[PDB]
């Protein structure tokens, strides 16, 4: 509920019994799968405005292209 | 790199006389530069700074604040036409489509061969004579649509 | 029609061939003399009594006495750095009236700028002039050269020990600049932001000097106040506001131009007699008095004298007098659309309403002039109308930016509710999320 | 002196503006370009109280807290509901051009800005347009900058020119496109430069250390040090 990227997420599934209490901390790679889940379009990169590879400033979702001080238009 | 003539800088100086502090003649300094480059480039900013005594900070804001400052390298000829309320009413619409036509480029842009660029500029003080359209030091004033073209033809 | 030096008292002296009046000619037209009785005969004090006692009103726009405001100068003597600066920005739209001024008359201008810096106690004097007026920046350069030839301005001016300098200052093109502490700031070679007020400028304005801002038509008034007496200036008009107003009408009407008129010349007055009415197949639909930063009025505020109170009662501001009729082929909301767009880009960007709500304007207005509106629009106008009034926003470019938005929802809100096509939509359905149907 | 805030009576010194005197007194009004060190300008509007002319005066009128003397017997109401709407909108305008940035933002739960968000009462969007963007510069190793956040509230270029005299800061542009920052990319030259990061009230100066290893405030162990 709190995430704000979808990423965290509940699973249907309950067979996680383990032998050691040691083995129940998951690490980063036991919990990342290889797939969307249950939101399978929500992208957080494509909204928010800061620029990574692929997504330039401007090209988020409600976004104009920046326009330069030294622009001629007053 | 950018170095001011001895012209400019004695405009500058000149200009520097007539008011008691000599942030005052910013905007007219910016304005030496532009008359004789057509633009104030990147180095300007620095080398106005530099004779007046104040930040670069400051000479750039106002070069950014101002719209007649150009920031940007501009054609031979700075086509600007009033795009302001009087003028819409007496249909400025045309005057910049055929200006658009004419010169197959968008406002703010410039040519291939960087004869003109297009602007709208604000309320040019001729609304009784409207639409207005001021080149570089001449403003023309009854615009027609088909009177554009031999109008830039004399801007060579 | 004739214009005696009585009753046109700035355009008496013009020339039918709409070249400029130099010092010869002007001096033959009853040219400074003036400015003489003022300058050897008067006190300081008593001109600023004279021009007070005379009502005369600024010509700016904001309409406050000439009089009053110079009364606001300090009298301490210690303070003796002191400056004249001339509005002769004329950047707003529909205004046209200075340029004729100062490129046909600019002695006049010179004159006023002698009696006003004497009256002041004011020993430099500034024309802050926009930088699309080169005509009148040439002649008015020339003039300041004549003058200073004939030894009406520099040192010891007509030997009484006042010394008084006028220089012209071209602007860089900013509409904002025309806001007084705005010039001030634009004079001091700095961005154009207004200052807030208390301190007026009278008390430190330029340079932190007492500092006095006047329009082109108010110091071309002061010499005919200063030369004719007080009681021919308070018996021009049988009306409250003293003297004459250059007015006239543009826009789509037969004959746009510029007239001297004394105040309680009714609009339909101007538009019937001295602009001809409108073109043919022109139907008069709507008015502004004062320039682009007014509220339109209809067809029935017509019959109403160009005054500051009778205007300003009827739910709109005089301003500058140069009414623009709008007939009727013209959409309101393409009109307003214009209006908001120029107002939104001439902001200065200091104070958050104007910056970030007139762009949402001009947003909205775009969406209904392409029919792609959404229910909650004009409210939007509407609460933006009522949240960027006097007092909310740093300075009063954003009230005078709403004035048109409102007086066009208020007398034209069926061509705003027709712009509006679409069901409002702020959001995208997002799979695997159920919304929050609101209700 | 003495103020009448929403019918309560208060003892306030009479040489600070009503902002400061009500904030010292505790109550709540949102601020942006106002700071106790740099003095008050009356930029990003959003101080609005409403100032009564007497006792019995009922219509008022919107004023700015922060550029208003607290003079002896001044009646203002902070809790008026045009003054609450007033502030709603202006922090609304702000949210018109604000990035959807707060979780990759170092600013999160730190901010001047999501607290003034919130405080206004303002959480729906009803703002459909695109929002203006910016591009960043390099200013050195130590403040990153990310302009898209901006409010355009002056505090930046207010305490490093006037207040700590610093020349490589400035406002640029124009009426909605205003940007903060150097003439060109490089280290701020300042040596308080580091105080913008608290300084600007959103995400814009950020401490670029901290960012490389970075953790939100509420996961910090703090505790008073001496530098
Ligand atoms: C946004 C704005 C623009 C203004 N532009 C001008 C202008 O272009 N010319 C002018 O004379 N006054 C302009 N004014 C009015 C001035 O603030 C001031 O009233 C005037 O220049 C001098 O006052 P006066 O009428 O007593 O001479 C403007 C005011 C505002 C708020
Ligand atoms: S209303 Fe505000 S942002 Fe707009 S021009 Fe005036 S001070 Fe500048
Ligand atoms: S500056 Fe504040 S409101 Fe803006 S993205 Fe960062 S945390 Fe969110
Ligand atoms: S960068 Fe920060 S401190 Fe500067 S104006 Fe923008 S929000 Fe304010
Ligand atoms: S509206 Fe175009 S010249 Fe004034
Ligand atoms: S805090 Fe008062 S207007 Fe900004």
């Amino acid at each position: 509920e709190a995430c704000p990227t979808t990423a965290i997420q509940l699973t249907p599934d309950f067979e996680m019994g383990e032998y050691k209490r040691q083995d129940l901390v998951y690490e980063k790679e036991d919990l990342l799968i290889s797939g969307p889940g249950k939101y399978p379009e929500y992208n957080f990169y494509r909204m928010a405005g800061m620029a990574i590879d692929g997504k330039d400033k401007g090209e988020a979702e409600n976004e104009a292209k920046p326009i330069d001080v030294k622009s001629l238009l007053p | 790199a950018f170095e001011l003539s001895a012209a400019e800088r004695e405009a500058i100086e000149h200009e520097m006389h007539h008011y008691e502090d000599p942030r005052a003649a910013s905007i007219e300094a910016l304005k030496i530069v532009q008359k004789q480059r057509g633009w104030v480039p990147d180095g300007a900013i620095h080398a106005i700074a530099d004779v007046l005594g104040i930040p670069a900070s400051d000479v750039e804001g106002v070069a950014t604040f101002y719209s007649q400052i150009f920031r940007q390298p501009v054609g031979r000829h700075v086509i600007r036409y009033c795009d302001s309320v009087v003028c819409h009413i007496n249909g400025y619409q045309g005057i910049q489509a055929a200006l658009e036509k004419k010169l197959n480029i968008k406002p703010g842009q410039t040519t291939f061969d960087g004869r003109f660029t297009l602007l709208p500029t604000c309320c040019l003080g001729n609304c009784d004579k409207g639409p207005n359209m001021m080149i570089d030091e001449d403003t023309h004033a009854h615009l027609t649509p088909e009177a554009i073209p031999e109008l830039l033809e004399r801007y060579k | 029609i004739i214009r005696t030096p009585e009753t046109h008292p700035l355009t008496w002296r013009l020339r039918d061939d709409k070249q400029p009046v130099w010092l010869d000619e002007y001096r033959s037209k009853n040219g400074y003399e003036g400015a003489r009785k003022a300058l050897t005969g008067l006190s300081p004090d008593e001109i600023v009594n004279q021009v007070k006692d005379a009502g005369l009103k600024g010509r700016g726009g904001a309409g406050f006495s000439t009089g009053l405001k110079w009364s606001l100068m300090p009298k301490d003597e210690s303070m003796n750095i002191r400056y004249l600066l001339c509005n002769a920005d004329e950047m707003e739209p529909g205004t046209y009236k200075d340029r004729l001024l100062m490129e046909q008359l600019p002695h006049l201008l010179v004159e006023g700028m002698l009696i006003s810096a004497f009256a002041l106690k004011a020993y430099r004097g500034y024309i802050f002039l926009r930088g699309e007026y080169i005509e009148a920046a040439v002649n008015l350069r020339r003039a300041i050269a004549e003058a200073t030839e004939a030894g009406l301005l520099g040192k010891n001016i007509m030997g009484t020990g006042f010394d008084f300098e006028l220089f012209v200052h071209t602007g860089a093109g900013r509409y904002i600049c025309g806001e007084e502490t705005a010039l001030i700031n634009s004079l001091e070679g700095r961005r154009a932001n207004p200052r807030s007020k208390p301190p007026f400028p009278a008390t430190s304005g330029a340079w932190g000097k007492p500092t006095c801002v006047n329009n082109v038509e108010t110091l071309c008034n002061v010499p005919a106040i200063l030369a004719n007496g007080v009681e021919w200036y308070q018996n021009i008009s049988k009306s409250k506001d003293a003297g004459t107003k250059l007015m006239g009408f543009s826009g789509r009407v037969k004959n746009p131009g510029l007239w001297e008129l004394p105040f309680g010349t009714t609009a339909r007055e101007i538009l019937e007699d001295y602009a001809g009415g409108m073109r043919d197949g022109l139907k008069f639909k709507a008015w502004q008095p004062g320039g682009a930063g007014t509220d339109f009025l209809t067809e029935a505020h017509l019959d109403l004298p160009m005054e500051f109170e009778s205007i300003g009662k009827a739910g709109s501001r005089l301003g500058t007098a140069l009414a623009m009729a709008v007939d009727h082929e013209i959409n309101m909301v393409s009109l307003v659309r214009n209006l908001e767009e120029f107002f939104a880009r001439e902001s200065c960007g200091w104070c958050t309403p104007c910056r970030d709500g007139l762009p949402w304007s001009v947003k909205i207005l775009r969406a209904l002039e392409r029919g792609e509106g959404q229910p909650g629009d004009i409210e939007t106008l509407e609460q933006l109308c009522r949240f960027l009034g006097p007092g909310k926003t740093f300075c009063a470019h954003a009230p005078g930016a709403v004035e048109p938005l409102q007086s066009a929802i208020k007398y034209f809100r069926e061509e705003f509710e027709a712009g509006i096509k679409q069901p409002f939509s702020n959001t995208h359905l997002i799979n695997g999320i159920q919304p929050n149907l609101l209700k | 002196a003495t103020i009448h805030v929403d019918g309560k009576e208060y003892e306030v010194n009479g040489a600070d503006n009503l902002l400061e005197a009500c904030l010292s007194l505790g109550l709540d009004i949102p601020y942006f370009c106002w700071h106790p060190a740099l003095g008050s300008v009356g930029a990003c509007r959003q101080c609005a109280v409403k100032q009564y002319q007497n006792a019995e005066d009922t219509r008022g009128r919107l004023v700015m807290s922060c550029m208003t003397p607290a003079s002896d017997g001044t009646f203002i109401s902070i809790d008026d509901e045009e003054a609450k709407q007033f502030r709603e909108s202006v922090v609304e305008w702000l949210m018109t051009n604000h990035p959807h940035d707060c979780p990759v933002c170092e600013e999160g739960g730190n901010c001047h800005l999501q607290d003034m968000t919130v405080m206004t009462g303002h959480s729906f969007r009803r703002y459909r347009f695109t929002k203006r963007t910016h591009r960043n510069q390099d200013l050195g190793p130590f403040i990153s900058h990310e302009m898209n956040r901006c409010i355009a509230c002056y505090r930046c270029v207010r305490y490093y020119k006037d207040y700590a005299g610093g020349t490589d800061l400035g406002v640029y542009g124009a009426h909605d496109n205003v940007y903060f920052g150097r003439p060109e990319d490089g280290t701020l030259e300042s040596e308080f430069s580091g105080n913008l990061v608290e300084i600007c009230p959103t995400g814009v100066f950020t401490d670029k250390t901290h960012s490389e290893r970075y953790n939100r405030k509420w996961d910090m162990q703090f505790a008073p040090s001496i530098c």
